C-alpha cells in the first residue's frame, strides 16, 4: 500500500510537514474547577483537572517539599472501529499515565502547594492518530483553565520516517505500519524535552532529522494553542472590567 | 484461570443443553394457596444469631454475625448474598455473580428499616444468607429468615419483615398466583415480591418487573402480597417464642 | 574517519585500573591459603 | 517494612566526588562494572552478574493452538517479576509502578526489533504450532536492574534449543533427545539496552550507575540499540530536562558499549559450547568457588543401610494391637443412621407444642 | 404544565452585543515581562535567566515597584481580618476541621469558641468532651480569620456576638472572585431578609431574625411571605454571579426590584436572565454615571 | 452534607409548595436532548438535566442468534461511570453504581415486546444482529435515572442498522455480502420504548425531580418505568424509609400522568428536530 | 487554507468482517496542473515534468479507457497525455499490481507525454456522493467535472477531447459545454489520427477479443475447480467397479498440460487436473471416445476425490528487487517459484522478502483452495547461497 | 523500632535555645534505656552533662557499613589495625556499634581507598599477608 507518492501527497492529502486541524475550546464544564476539550484532526479528547484540595484518604502519604500529581486516563468502549472494551485494570492506561504524570511533575512549578493533591483526568472520546499528544495538549488547556502556574506552556508532537524522509503528526493507519515513530514534549522557550519516546527500528544517521521535524511541528502546534489562549484571555478581559 | 482454586476443564457444557426431552406442562392449582412453611431459629452453635428456612423446595441457611469495630452517630449494616452452586438447573462460577449483587442489595434495602442502626455509634452489623436449593420464590424467604436471625440474635429492631412472592400467567387470561414454583416461575410473565412490617402495616421493599402493563393488577398483586404478609406471621410468631422458651430453659 | 577518535575516547579502561586492584583486594580478603 | 533512610551527608559525599569526577568504587565515567555468566544444564538457562546485581533467566516453549487470525506465527509471553530478595522494599502488590515500566521497556525492545524469527516456528496453521515464554527473576539489587535483565533475555534466548518434530502428509510426530537432536533458534540481532543518569540537572552523566549513585540522580536515559550500527529504543524518564547534542553523545557511548558487550556476550556463548561439545563437565554445581571458605565438596556415601529391616521388624512386632469393641450402627429411618452414644428417644416430637 | 424542550443554541464570541477594547497588558506563561535592572516578582510570576516570566494568565498590576500577574481563576488564600464561611467536616480531640474552598483545611481551636452560657461561668476539660456533641458533622459557622500558618493553613477564630452556629435558609456557592472587599460584609437589606458576603464563596441567606450564637433552635415553620423573597434572592443571586457582575449590595438591590414584574418560577431561561442584566447595567450605568 | 436546620427548612417549604429554585412540588426543570454528535458509532444523544451530563452511543454488529430462541438478537448494557465526574469515582469506587444502573436498566428491557427481536434476526440458528449500548456518565448532579431513560431512547430513535441482502444458500455466496451502499439503512420503531420516572417523597408529599440537596431531605422513592402507550414494565422500590401502602396508590396516578407528558413532549421534540435534516448544523462539545 | 472533509469506507476482511471505517481527506487551494499555458506560474511553479504544447488535442480516458486499452498508450507517436489521479486509483484497486506497476513506469518517463493531475486534492473539482449512485456515474460526474474545470482554467484555450466508452456520457454531458467534446475511442482516431491505422487495427482486435470477454468471464460465474466429495462414495464407486486408481505424474517440458495418470490417461486441462499432485493416489471415472484427444484418442479421466494424500517438502526462491520495492514494503502475501517444472506456484505469507533474495528457502502445503488457482503455503526454513557449491 | 530524643537532651538546651536538628542527620550517642520492652531510647551528652565529643557529628566524611565482626576485631586492646591503617593515610574514625563507621581522610581518593579497604580487614590475616597488601596499596 502506498503511503507516500511520487508527487509527495499523502493518503489524506497533506504533505510531509503538514500539521491537521485543531479545534479547542476552553471553560467546558461547570462544577468541575477547570476544562478543556481539544480535536487535533480527527481525534477528540477531553480533559478535567480538580485543584488543589485535602489528600484523599489521609494515610500519611504526603509529600513535606512539594504538592502531588495524580493522572488517570480513561477511554470509552466506542472510540475505535471494533468495541475493545477493557476492564479498569489495563497496562495501558497505567503506563500513559505514567507518562502523564512524569511529564506534568516536572512542568508544572509544584513547589507551592505543601500537603496537596492534584487530580487530572483524561477522557478519550474517538482516537485516531496520535493520542498521547492530544492527551496531553488537552490537559494542559484544562490546568490552565483551573489557573495552576507553570513554568511554560508544554506541547506534544509526534513523527515519523517513511522512504528516507521525515513525516509528521502521524495517524492510524501510518502508525500501523512498522516504522519509526517517535514523540517528545517541548517547552517553547527553552527547548527543552520533557519526555522521549520511540520504537521500531531507525538507523541513527536520520534521528536529528526526525527529532527537528518533531520539535518543529511542536513549535507549529504552539502557536495554534498560543492564539487560542490569547483570545480566550482576551475575551475574559473584555468581559471583566 | 483462578490462581486460587483448582484449574479443570476451560470449557463445560451442562447436559440440559443436549437434554432431549422437551419441557413438560406445569398444571394448574388454586391461586389461594400457600405452601407449608416451618421455621427454625437457634440452629447454628458457634454463630451469635441464626435461622435456617424451610417451605417447600426452598432451602436457605441465615447466620447473624455480632457488632465489630469500624452517619456515625449510627452503625453500618454489611450484607451478603450467596446461593450454592448445587441449586438450579444449571451449576454457577463461584467467583460472584451480577445476579448475587442485586438481590443482596434488594435485601440491604429491605433490612435496614426494621432494625434501628442509632444505637450502635461506630459498630457494624453483617449479615449471611445462603440458599442450599432453588424450588419457588427465593427473595421471600431471604427477608424472612434474615429477619428472623436478627430477632434471635438480641439486636434491637421496630419490627420483623415478613416476604411474599408472586408471579403471573401467561394465558390469554392471565392471574397472579401466590407462592410460585420454578415450574410456574419460569413459565410466567411477570413477578413480584412486597416486604411487609405486618404490625406497621409498613412497606418496606418493592420489586418486580415483566409484562403486565395495566395499573389495575399491580393494585391486586400488592394487596395479595400485603395479606400473604399477614398470613405468613403467626408461625414466625410461634417460632420466636419456641426460640426463647428452649433458649432461656437452657440456662 | 569518525570511528576512531571515539574508539580511543570510550574504551574500557586499559590494563591496571583502580576497580581491577580493589577487586582484586575483595578476593584476596575472601580467598582460603590453607588448602 | 520499608528501606533505609538516606542521610544528608552521603548525598553531599557523592555529589563532591561527581563534581571532582571520581566515584566510590574507582571506575570513571565510560566503564562497566565487569560481568560473569553462568549455564545451567538444560537448555535456556544462566546466572549473569553485573557488578554486584544478578538475575536468572529461563526460556521453555510449548504447544498450542494459535489463536484468530495470524495463522502462521507464534506467540510470545514475557512477564518479568520482582523478588522480595531484590531489596528489602520489594513487595508482592506495592511496587506496582516499576513493574508496568519495566516490563515495558522489555517487552517493547525484544519484541518490537523483531530479531527472534517467530516466522519458522509452526507446524501446521490453523493448529498447533509453538508457543515460547521467556521468564526473568532479579535476585539481588544493586542498581542497573534493565541491563542485566536484557543481557539475562539474550544469552537465555540465545541458549535455548527447541524440541523437533517429523512433518509429512497429513501426520504428526513428536521426538525426545533420544529419538532426535534438539534443533537451535534463529536470532536475526541482539538488541543490548544501555543507562545513563544524569546529576544535578544535565551538567554531569555517569554510565552503569549504582543504587546509591541512583538515588543522588535527578533522572535517566536508556538507549537500547542492537549491533551494527542500529538504535532500537529509547526512553528518557525521571526528572530531567534534555538537551540535543548530548542525545547524539548519547547514541554514541551506547554504540560503543553495545559493541564491547556483544564482543563478550559472544566470547562467553562460543567457549560455553566448546566445553560442552568436548566432552568435560558442565552446570551450576561446576561452578562454585573452591579457593573460597564457603564451598565444599563430597562424592557418594552408602551411609548404612544394614539395619532398617530389623529395627522396623521390633517396633512392628512390640507394640498393643487393635482393640475389640466394636460398634454397632442405630437405624432411624432409611437415609439417616447414628453412632456413638446415641440420642434417648426415637425422635423428637411436639418437644414444645 | 407542558415540559418546554428547546434546543441548544451556538455560542456568540468576542461579546459584540456591547463593544469594547481593554487598555490593560494581558500575558500568558512563558511571556517575557519587563527587565529592568531592580524588580521584585508578585503572586502569578517567577524568575529565570535574568528574565521576569509570567507564570500564569491575567493581567498585570504594578504599584510601584511590584510586577505581578492576577489570575481570574484561583482558591481562597487566607488574610488577616477577613470574614469567611464554612462547614464542619471532621472532629478531632481538640479542634475542628472546616471546609472553606482552600489549598488546606482550616482549624478551629477549641480555646476560640462562644459556648453556650456567654459569659464567665468555667473553661476546663469537662466542656472538651461535650465540644463534639454540639459543633457536630455537617454545621454550618460564620468565623473570622485569625492567622496564617507556615504552609498555607489558616486558623480562624469566633470571639463575637456575631459570629457562631447559623440557622434556617439556602446556601450559594460560587467562585470566591465575585464577591467585592467591603468594611460591612454584613448587611440586612430591606426585603424580609439577610445575607452575608463570605469572602470565601459562600453566601448565605437568611430572614431577619424578627426583633433585637446558636443558643437558640427556632425550629418553627417560616412565613409565606418570607420563602417567596428568599426564593426571588437566590434565583437573583445566581443570575449576577454567572456572567460577570461582581457582586455586593447595590448590584442585588437593583436586580431585586427589576425582577418584580414577572414569576419567581418562570426565570430560569437564557434571555429573561439577559434581559435583567442588561437592565440592571443599563440602571447602574445611569446610576453611577 | 446539609444541616439539620437546612433540612427543616426544606422540608417545611415542599410542604408549603415552595422549592429554592422557585418552581412547585410537580415542576421539572428543562432539559437539552440531541442526536448525532458521535461519528464512528451508529447512534447519539447527549441529555443535559441540569448540572448533570449524559452521553450515549450505540453500534450494531454481527453475531450469533442465543440458544433459547433462534429467530432473534439481545442487548448488552454497560453503564460506565467516568473518574472525571467526580474525584471520589477515581479508578475503582464506580464499579456498584454502575452495575446498579446496569441490572435496572436490563430489567427495563427485558420483555419481549421492548422494541423488536424479529427485526435483528437474518437467519435461524447462525446469525442476529446485536446491539451495543454504550452509556457514559460525565456528570452528576441528581435525577440520574431519568436523564440516561430518556438518552437511551434517543440513542435507540437514531440508528441505522445497515440492511444485507445476502443469500444463505451454500451455491451461492454465504459470506455475508452488504448492500455496499454507505448510506443505506433502516430504521427501528422505538415509539413505545419506556421511561423511567422517579418520585421523592419528602414529609407525606411527593416530589419529581428532586435536587441533590432536596434528595438528601428525602427517605425513600419508587421507581416506575411506563411506555408512550401508559404501561408499567418495572416498579423498584429504593430508599432508606419505609413507604406505607396508601402513598403507593397517590403515588401512581403521578406517575402515570408525568410518564404519558413526558412520552409525548419527547415525541414532539424529536418530530421537530427532524422535520429539518442536514441543516441546522450539530453542535456538542464546542 | 486546507479544508477538511471525511470518507467512509467499507472493507471486508478475509473472515466475513465488514467495518465502516471512516478517515480523512484534505482539499488544497492550488493542486499544479504542469501545463504550458498555466496563466499563473509561481502559485504552483510546475517542479516537476512539463509538456510543450504542439499537440492539436487532448484525449483522457475516463477510467476504462486505461484500465484495459492501456496497451495502446504507449507508441512515442501518441502526445498530449495527462492522467487523472482518479482513475489511476480506480485500476490499482481494481486491476491488482501489474498492470499498475507498467502505468506508473509509463508515468516516470521522460519519453512520453504523461502527467498525473490531483482531481481529488483540488477544491472545486471534488463532489460528494448523492442518494442513489454507483462507482461508475459518481466516477463519470468526477471525470466530466475534472475536464470542465481544466478547460476553464485554461481560459479555453487548448481544445480538450473527453473519450470514453461509455454511451451515456456522449448523449448527455458532451452537449453543454463548446470545445470538449464525449466520442468514442474509434471515433477519437478516425475524427484525428488516420495514419495510426496500426492502432486502429490492434484496437479492433482487442474490441472483438473484448467482445468474447464479457462471454468468457460470464460463462465462468463462481467456480474454479470441481468441488470434492465424500469417501464412501469412493469406497462404493470402486467396489461397484466404476473408479480405477493409480499414480500421476507430469511431463517437464510441457508440465501444465502433459498430466498422465499411470494404471496411459492423459490429462488436459488445469481445470481437469483438479487441485493434485504427483505421486498421489487419485479415483478416476471413464469418458466418451467422442471427446479423446491425441499425442491417437486415449481413454482420459475425471477425478472427484482423493483417499491416500501424499505431499512432500520442495525448494524455492523469492521475486526480483524491482518486483518488490512494488509490492509495497509490508508485503503479507507472495508468490515462491519452485525448483522442478513439475510444481504449481505457491501462495504464502512473509515479511522478510526484501533481504532474502540471494537464498533458497523451503516451504510445505497445508491446504488448496479454491478461491484461488494457486495453493497456499507457509515457509519452514533457510537454505544455503545461490551461487556456491554448498 | 526507632528511637527518641529529648530537645532537652544535649548539651545546655532549654524551652528557648533549642539546638538545631535537621532530617536525616547522623548523631553519636549512648542508650540508658535498651530493655525488650519500649523504645530505646539514647541521652547524647554524658552521664555526668558535659558533652565529650556526643552530639550531632560529620560534615565532610563519608558513613559506610561494615559487619559486626570488623567492629568487634577493632575495638580490642590488641588491635594494631588502625595504628598501620593510619600510617599510610591520616584518619580519624567514629565507630558505631550498630553496624556503622564515620571516615574522614585528606584526600577524596584516600576517603574512598579508607572507605572500601576496611570493610576488608576482618578477614585477611596479618603478617604474610598484611604486608604485601599494604605494599601493593602504597602506590
Amino acid at each position: 500500500l502506498e503511503l507516500l507518492s511520487d508527487q509527495g501527497y499523502r493518503v489524506d492529502g497533506r504533505r510531509a510537514g503538514e500539521l491537521r486541524k485543531i479545534q479547542a475550546r476552553m471553560g467546558v464544564f461547570a462544577q468541575a474547577d477547570g476544562s478543556a476539550y481539544i480535536e487535533q484532526g480527527n481525534t477528540k479528547a477531553l480533559a478535567v483537572v480538580y485543584g488543589p484540595h485535602e489528600i484523599r484518604g489521609s494515610r500519611a502519604r504526603a509529600l513535606p517539599d512539594r504538592a502531588l500529581v495524580n493522572c488517570q486516563y480513561s477511554s470509552a468502549t466506542f472510540s475505535t472501529g471494533e468495541r475493545k472494551r477493557r476492564p479498569h485494570g489495563d497496562r495501558k492506561s497505567c503506563e500513559m499515565g505514567l507518562q502523564l504524570r512524569q511529564t506534568f511533575e516536572a512542568a508544572i512549578l509544584t513547589q507551592l502547594h505543601p500537603r496537596s493533591q492534584i487530580d487530572i483526568y483524561v477522557q478519550v472520546l474517538q482516537a485516531d492518530g496520535g493520542t498521547y499528544a492530544a492527551c496531553v495538549n488537552a490537559a494542559t488547556l484544562a490546568v490552565l483553565d483551573a489557573g495552576i502556574p507553570m513554568r511554560d506552556f508544554v506541547c506534544a508532537c509526534s513523527a515519523g520516517f517513511v522512504d528516507g524522509t521525515a513525516l509528521a503528526d502521524l495517524s492510524h493507519v501510518e502508525e500501523a505500519a512498522g516504522g519509526p515513530q517517535l514523540a517528545l514534549a517541548l517547552l517553547p522557550a527553552s527547548g527543552q524535552i520533557a519526555l522521549l519516546e520511540m520504537d521500531a527500528r531507525l538507523h541513527e544517521d536520520h534521528l536529528e532529522r526526525v527529532l527537528e521535524a518533531a520539535a518543529q511541528a511542536a513549535r507549529d502546534v504552539h502557536t495554534l494553542l498560543d492564539r487560542v489562549v490569547r483570545q480566550h484571555v482576551r475575551e475574559a478581559s473584555i468581559l471583566l472590567g | 484461570g483462578d490462581h486460587r482454586r483448582i484449574r479443570g476443564p476451560e470449557e463445560s457444557q451442562p447436559p440440559q443443553l443436549y437434554a432431549a426431552d422437551e419441557e413438560e406442562a406445569p398444571g394448574t392449582r388454586d391461586p389461594t394457596r400457600l405452601r407449608p412453611v416451618y421455621a427454625r431459629a437457634g440452629l447454628l452453635s458457634q454463630a451469635k444469631g441464626s435461622a435456617y428456612l424451610e417451605a417447600g423446595g426452598t432451602k436457605v441457611l441465615c447466620a447473624v454475625s455480632g457488632p465489630r469495630q469500624a452517619a456515625a452517630l449510627r452503625g453500618r449494616l454489611l450484607c451478603d448474598f450467596r446461593r450454592a452452586p448445587f441449586a438450579g438447573r444449571r451449576r454457577r462460577a463461584p467467583p460472584g455473580g451480577c445476579e448475587e449483587r442485586e438481590l443482596a442489595l434488594a435485601l440491604q434495602e429491605a433490612l435496614e428499616p426494621a432494625v434501628r442502626l442509632g444505637r450502635y455509634p461506630r459498630a457494624q452489623l453483617e449479615v449471611s444468607a445462603l440458599l442450599l436449593e432453588d424450588g419457588g420464590s427465593a427473595l421471600a424467604a431471604a427477608l424472612t429468615a434474615a429477619a428472623l436471625a436478627l430477632a434471635d440474635a438480641g439486636v434491637e429492631m421496630y419490627d420483623l419483615v415478613v416476604g411474599c412472592g408472586l408471579s403471573l400467567a401467561p394465558g390469554p387470561a392471565p392471574t397472579w398466583l401466590l407462592d410460585p414454583t420454578r415450574l410456574e416461575e419460569e413459565r410466567a410473565a411477570a413477578g413480584l415480591t412486597v416486604a411487609l412490617m405486618p404490625v406497621l402495616n409498613q412497606v418496606a421493599g418493592l420489586l418486580g418487573s415483566g409484562e403486565g402493563g395495566l395499573t389495575e393488577s399491580w393494585a391486586e398483586a400488592v394487596r395479595l402480597g400485603l395479606e400473604g404478609c399477614q398470613r405468613l406471621y403467626p408461625v414466625l410468631q410461634q417460632s420466636l417464642v419456641r426460640a426463647a422458651r428452649r433458649r432461656g430453659a437452657a440456662a | 574517519n569518525i570511528i576512531q577518535e571515539e574508539y580511543q575516547e570510550y574504551r574500557q579502561t586499559k590494563g591496571r585500573s583502580l576497580y581491577t586492584l580493589l577487586e582484586e583486594i575483595r578476593d584476596l580478603a575472601l580467598l582460603d591459603v590453607s588448602n | 517494612m520499608k528501606e533505609t533512610p538516606l542521610s544528608n551527608c552521603e548525598r553531599r559525599f557523592l555529589l563532591r566526588a561527581i563534581e571532582e569526577k571520581k566515584r566510590l568504587d574507582g571506575r570513571q565515567t565510560y566503564d562497566y562494572r565487569n560481568i560473569r555468566i553462568s549455564f545451567g544444564t538444560d537448555y535456556g538457562c544462566c546466572i549473569v552478574e553485573l557488578g554486584k546485581t544478578r538475575v536468572l533467566g529461563q526460556v521453555s516453549c510449548e504447544l498450542v493452538s494459535p489463536k484468530l487470525n495470524r495463522a502462521t506465527e507464534g506467540i510470545l509471553f514475557f512477564n518479568l517479576e520482582l523478588s522480595q530478595m531484590a531489596a528489602p522494599a520489594f513487595e508482592p502488590g506495592r511496587q506496582s509502578d516499576l513493574l508496568v515500566k519495566l516490563n515495558r521497556l522489555m517487552e517493547r525492545c525484544l519484541r518490537n526489533s523483531k530479531c527472534i524469527d517467530t516466522e519458522s516456528l509452526c507446524v501446521v496453521a490453523g493448529e498447533k504450532v509453538w508457543q515460547i515464554r521467556v521468564d526473568l527473576h532479579l535476585l539481588n539489587h544493586d542498581g542497573n536492574i534493565i541491563d542485566a535483565a536484557s543481557i539475562a533475555a539474550i544469552v537465555a534466548l540465545c541458549h535455548f534449543r527447541r524440541p523437533d518434530v517429523s512433518v509429512q502428509g497429513d501426520e504428526v510426530t513428536l521426538y525426545t533427545p533420544e529419538e532426535r537432536d534438539p534443533v537451535p533458534l534463529s536470532i536475526h540481532h541482539m538488541p543490548i539496552c544501555v543507562s545513563f543518569a544524569f546529576f544535578q540537572q544535565g551538567t554531569y552523566l555517569l554510565v552503569d550507575p549504582n543504587e546509591r549513585e541512583e538515588r543522588v540522580m535527578d533522572g535517566l536515559l536508556v538507549i537500547a540499540m542492537n549491533k551494527h550500527r542500529e538504535i532500537c529504543t529509547i526512553q528518557s524518564s525521571g526528572g530531567i530536562m534534555l538537551l540535543k547534542d548530548q542525545v547524539l553523545r548519547c547514541s554514541k557511548i551506547a554504540g560503543v558499549k553495545v559493541a564491547e558487550i556483544t564482543e563478550l556476550i559472544l566470547k562467553a556463548l562460543e567457549n560455553d559450547q566448546k566445553v560442552r561439545k568436548e566432552g568435560g563437565k558442565f552446570g551450576f554445581a561446576e561452578s562454585i568457588a573452591n579457593q573460597r571458605i564457603t564451598a565444599f565438596k563430597m562424592e557418594k556415601a552408602p551411609i548404612d543401610t544394614s539395619d532398617v529391616e530389623e529395627k522396623a521388624e521390633e517396633i512392628i512386632a512390640e507394640a498393643e494391637p487393635p482393640s475389640e469393641v466394636v460398634s454397632t450402627p442405630v437405624l432411624w429411618t432409611p437415609g439417616t443412621a447414628q453412632i456413638g452414644e446415641g440420642v434417648e428417644n426415637s425422635w423428637g416430637d411436639l418437644e414444645d407444642s | 404544565m407542558a415540559m418546554e424542550m428547546r434546543l441548544p443554541v451556538a455560542r456568540k464570541p468576542l461579546s459584540e452585543r456591547l463593544g469594547r477594547d481593554t487598555k490593560k497588558h494581558l500575558v500568558v506563561p512563558g511571556d517575557t515581562i519587563t527587565t529592568d535592572t531592580g524588580f521584585m516578582r508578585g503572586h502569578g510570576t517567577y524568575m529565570g535567566e535574568e528574565k521576569l516570566i509570567a507564570s500564569v494568565a491575567g493581567s498585570v498590576e504594578r504599584v510601584n515597584k511590584l510586577i505581578c500577574v492576577k489570575a481570574l481563576k484561583t482558591r481562597y488564600i487566607g488574610e488577616v481580618g477577613d470574614i469567611v464561611v464554612g462547614r464542619i467536616t471532621e472532629v478531632q480531640q481538640k479542634r475542628w476541621k472546616v471546609e472553606t474552598n482552600s489549598r488546606l483545611d482550616s482549624v478551629l481551636l477549641l480555646s476560640s469558641m462562644n459556648l453556650p452560657g456567654g459569659e464567665l461561668r468555667r473553661r476546663s476539660a469537662e466542656d472538651e468532651l461535650a465540644m463534639r456533641g454540639f459543633l457536630q458533622e455537617g454545621d454550618l459557622i460564620s468565623a473570622e480569620v485569625q492567622a496564617v500558618f507556615s504552609d498555607g493553613a489558616v486558623s480562624l477564630h469566633t470571639r463575637s456576638l456575631k459570629y457562631g452556629k447559623l440557622g434556617q435558609g439556602v446556601l450559594v456557592q460560587v467562585s470566591p472572585s465575585l464577591v467585592k472587599r467591603q468594611k460591612t460584609h454584613f448587611h440586612d437589606l430591606p426585603c424580609g431578609a439577610s445575607v452575608i458576603l463570605g469572602n470565601n464563596g459562600f453566601i448565605w441567606i437568611y430572614p431577619t431574625p424578627e426583633h433585637k450564637g446558636g443558643f437558640i433552635a427556632n425550629l418553627e415553620p417560616v412565613s409565606l411571605a418570607d420563602r417567596e423573597v428568599i426564593s426571588r434572592l437566590r434565583n437573583c443571586i445566581i443570575s449576577l454571579v454567572t456572567q460577570r457582575m461582581m457582586l455586593y449590595d447595590t448590584s442585588i438591590l437593583y436586580c431585586y426590584e427589576a425582577s418584580l414584574p414577572h414569576q419567581i418560577k418562570d426565570i430560569l431561561k437564557p434571555e429573561i436572565m439577559e434581559e435583567i442584566v442588561m437592565e440592571t447595567r443599563q440602571r447602574l450605568l445611569e446610576q453611577e454615571g | 452534607t446539609l444541616s439539620e436546620a437546612e433540612k427543616v427548612y426544606i422540608v417545611h417549604g415542599v410542604q408549603e409548595d415552595l422549592r429554592v429554585d422557585g418552581r412547585g412540588c410537580e415542576d421539572y426543570r428543562c432539559v437539552e436532548v440531541e442526536t448525532d454528535v458521535v461519528s464512528n458509532t451508529s447512534g447519539s444523544a447527549r441529555v443535559k438535566l441540569g448540572h448533570t451530563d449524559i452521553l450515549v452511543g450505540v453500534k450494531a454488529e454481527m453475531g450469533t442468534p442465543k440458544l433459547e430462541k433462534p429467530n432473534e438478537g439481545y442487548l448488552e448494557f454497560f453503564v460506565d461511570c467516568s473518574a472525571s465526574a467526580t474525584p471520589e469515582f477515581e479508578g475503582r469506587g464506580g464499579d456498584d453504581l454502575g452495575t446498579e444502573i446496569a441490572n435496572t436498566l436490563y430489567r427495563i428491557f427485558n420483555n419481549k415486546s421492548s422494541v423488536d427481536l424479529k427485526t435483528l434476526c437474518i437467519s435461524p440458528r447462525e446469525h442476529c444482529w446485536v446491539l451495543y449500548v454504550d452509556v457514559l456518565l460525565l456528570e452528576c448532579g441528581g435525577n440520574l435515572f431519568d436523564a440516561i431513560s430518556i438518552a437511551v431512547k434517543a440513542a435507540l430513535f437514531n440508528t441505522r442498522i445497515p440492511r444485507v441482502r445476502v443469500l444463505e444458500d451454500e451455491e451461492g455466496s454465504k459470506d455475508i455480502e452488504l448492500s455496499d451502499d454507505p448510506y443505506d439503512c433502516i430504521r427501528l420503531s422505538v415509539e413505545n420504548v419506556p421511561c423511567i420516572v422517579t418520585l421523592c417523597k419528602i414529609g407525606y408529599r411527593h416530589v419529581v425531580d428532586a435536587t441533590l440537596q432536596e434528595e438528601a431531605c428525602s427517605l425513600a422513592s419508587l421507581l416506575v418505568s411506563v411506555t408512550s402507550k401508559g404501561v408499567v414494565t418495572c416498579m423498584r422500590k429504593v430508599g432508606k424509609g419505609s413507604l406505607d401502602p396508601e402513598s403507593i396508590f397517590e403515588m401512581m396516578e403521578t406517575g402515570k400522568r408525568v410518564g404519558k407528558v413526558l412520552h409525548a413532549s419527547l415525541q414532539s421534540v424529536v418530530h421537530k428536530e427532524e422535520s429539518l435534516g442536514p441543516k441546522r448544523q450539530k453542535v456538542g462539545f464546542l | 487554507m486546507l479544508q477538511k472533509r471525511e470518507k467512509v469506507l467499507l472493507l471486508r476482511t478475509f473472515q466475513g468482517r465488514t467495518l465502516r471505517i471512516v478517515r480523512e481527506h484534505y482539499l488544497r487551494p492550488c493542486v499544479p496542473c504542469h501545463s504550458p499555458l498555466c496563466p499563473q506560474p509561481a502559485a504552483c511553479s510546475h517542479d516537476g515534468k512539463l509538456l510543450s504544447s504542439d499537440v492539436t488535442h487532448y484525449v483522457i480516458p475516463d477510467w476504462k479507457v486505461v484500465q484495459d486499452y492501456l496497451e495502446i498508450l504507449e507508441f512515442p507517436e501518441l502526445k498530449g497525455i495527462i492522467f487523472m489521479q482518479t482513475a489511476c486509483q480506480a485500476v490499482q484497486h481494481q486491476r491488482g499490481r501489474r498492470q499498475y506497476n507498467k502505468l506508473r513506469n509509463l508515468l516516470k518517463d521522460a519519453r512520453h507525454d504523461c502527467i498525473l493531475f490531483a482531481n481529488e486534492f483540488q477544491q472545486c473539482c471534488y463532489l460528494p456522493r448523492e442518494r442513489g449512485e454507483s462507482m461508475e456515474k459518481w466516477q463519470t460526474r468526477s471525470i466530466y467535472n475534472a475536464a470542465v474545470w481544466y478547460y476553464h482554467h485554461c481560459q479555453d484555450r487548448m481544445p480538450i477531447v473527453m473519450v470514453t466508452e461509455d454511451e451515456e456520457a456522449i448523449q448527455q454531458y458532451g452537449s453543454e459545454t463548446e470545445g470538449v467534446f464525449v466520442i468514442t475511442f474509434k471515433n477519437y482516431l478516425d475524427n484525428f489520427w488516420p495514419d495510426l491505422k496500426a492502432a486502429h487495427e490492434l484496437c479492433d482486435s482487442i474490441l472483438q477479443s473484448r467482445r468474447e470477454r464479457e462471454n468468457e468471464s460470464q460463462e465462468s460465474h463462481g467456480k474454479e475447480y470441481p468441488e470434492h466429495l465424500p469417501l464412501e462414495v469412493l469406497e462404493a464407486g470402486i467396489k461397484s467397479g466404476r473408479y480405477i486408481q493409480g499414480i500421476l505424474n507430469v511431463n517437464k517440458h510441457r508440465a501444465q498440460i502433459e498430466a498422465f495418470v499411470r494404471l496411459d490417461i492423459l490429462i488436459h486441462g488445469m481445470k481437469a487436473r483438479n487441485r493434485s499432485i504427483h505421486g498421489d493416489v487419485v479415483v478416476v471415472e471413464l469418458l466418451p471416445k467422442n471427446e479423446w484427444k491425441g499425442r491417437e484418442p486415449m481413454p482420459t479421466g475425471r477425478v472427484v476425490g482423493i483417499l491416500q494424500k501424499n505431499w512432500r517438502d520442495y525448494v524455492v526462491t523469492f521475486p526480483s528487487k524491482e518486483e518488490v520495492q512494488s509490492q509495497g514494503k509490508n508485503a503479507q502475501k507472495i508468490l515462491v517459484t519452485p525448483w522442478d517444472y513439475r510444481i504449481p506456484k505457491i501462495r504464502i505469507s512473509t515479511q522478510q522478502a526484501e533481504t532474502l533474495q540471494d537464498f533458497r528457502v523451503v516451504v510445505r502445503i497445508d491446504s488448496w483452495e479454491s478461491t484461488s488457482v494457486y495453493p497456499n503455503g507457509h515457509f519452514v526454513r533457510v537454505l544455503g547461497r545461490i551461487g556456491d557449491l554448498e | 523500632e526507632p528511637a527518641s530524643l529529648s530537645y532537652l537532651s544535649f548539651e545546655g538546651a532549654t524551652k528557648r535555645n533549642r539546638p538545631n536538628v535537621q532530617v536525616g542527620d547522623l548523631i553519636y550517642g549512648q542508650f540508658v534505656v535498651a530493655n525488650k520492652d519500649m523504645e530505646p531510647e539514647m541521652v547524647c551528652i554524658d552521664s555526668c552533662g558535659r558533652a565529650n565529643g556526643m552530639g550531632v557529628i560529620g560534615q565532610d566524611g563519608l558513613l559506610f557499613k561494615v559487619t559486626l565482626g570488623l567492629i568487634r576485631k577493632l575495638l580490642a586492646p590488641d588491635c594494631e589495625i588502625i595504628q598501620e591503617v593510619g600510617k599510610l593515610h591520616p584518619l580519624e574514625i567514629v565507630f558505631g556499634m550498630n553496624g556503622r563507621i564515620w571516615v574522614k581522610a585528606k584526600t577524596i581518593q584516600q576517603t574512598l581507598i579508607l572507605a572500601n579497604i576496611l570493610e576488608a580487614c576482618e578477614h585477611m590475616t596479618s603478617d604474610q599477608r598484611k604486608q604485601i597488601f599494604s605494599r601493593l596499596a602504597e602506590s
